[PDB]
């Protein structure tokens, strides 16, 4: 039973490792998107004010 | 004569605002050309992660 | 407007300050080299978040959904946010990124 439980325990640790790996890959893409969004805001909304 | 002084003061303040805003905007302009060593990115959006 | 320019100029000046990170020579046990404040602050803030994430991870594996552990989680997130914000206000973004590279 212990082996089965611990086999299941290992399965849980592996299923979690899979989720974390997927989660960290998504965060990397989100950071890249946030950097572009901030740059786009400065170019489209702030830089045009000095001329006005 | 008083209105001429006041007019100079008002022109100065208007120019100060123009200079102030130009200075302020210089902080937001990304130095395209790698070369210029000097302008250290102030913002993390400009940070080269 | 002048007040704002002064604030951004102060941040630029702070960003030009080279933060020296000590070379990880493995062997060399002891030398007590002092850890830069930015690296300390960033490490602490990252540790605090790590503990928080680890706690969520442990709870997911031990099926014992103890129903009382949510209020403590929030407080811990807020604490992290506040601390994180403080870090972003106290140090320059280039220094914070450098600290993250080193970590």
């Amino acid at each position: 039973q212990n082996i089965q439980e611990a086999c299941l325990l290992l399965d849980k640790k592996q299923k979690h490792i899979q989720i974390l790996i997927k989660g960290n890959s998504s965060s990397k893409s989100q950071i890249r998107r946030s950097s572009v969004e901030a740059q786009k805001y400065v170019q489209d909304k702030l830089l045009p004010w000095p001329q006005e | 004569h008083l209105l001429r002084v006041t007019n100079k003061k008002l022109n100065h303040e208007l120019q100060s605002i123009v200079n102030g805003v130009q200075t302020l905007m210089s902080f937001f302009s990304t130095p395209e050309t790698a070369c210029e060593l000097s302008s250290q990115p102030i913002f993390l959006s400009q940070l080269l992660l | 407007i002048q007040y704002r320019c002064e604030q951004l100029q102060e941040i630029r000046r702070a960003s030009q300050r080279e933060v020296m990170f000590s070379a990880v020579d493995p062997d060399l046990s002891s030398s007590t080299f002092l850890e830069p404040e930015v690296l300390r602050d960033v490490r602490e803030v990252c540790k605090l978040r790590f503990k928080f994430l680890r706690s969520l991870h442990d709870d997911s594996i031990s099926s014992s959904v103890h129903p009382g552990k949510e209020d403590l989680r929030s407080l811990s997130h807020q604490q992290w946010m506040s601390m994180a914000e403080k870090v972003w206000n106290t140090h320059t973004p280039n220094h914070i990124l450098a600290a993250l590279e080193r970590l």
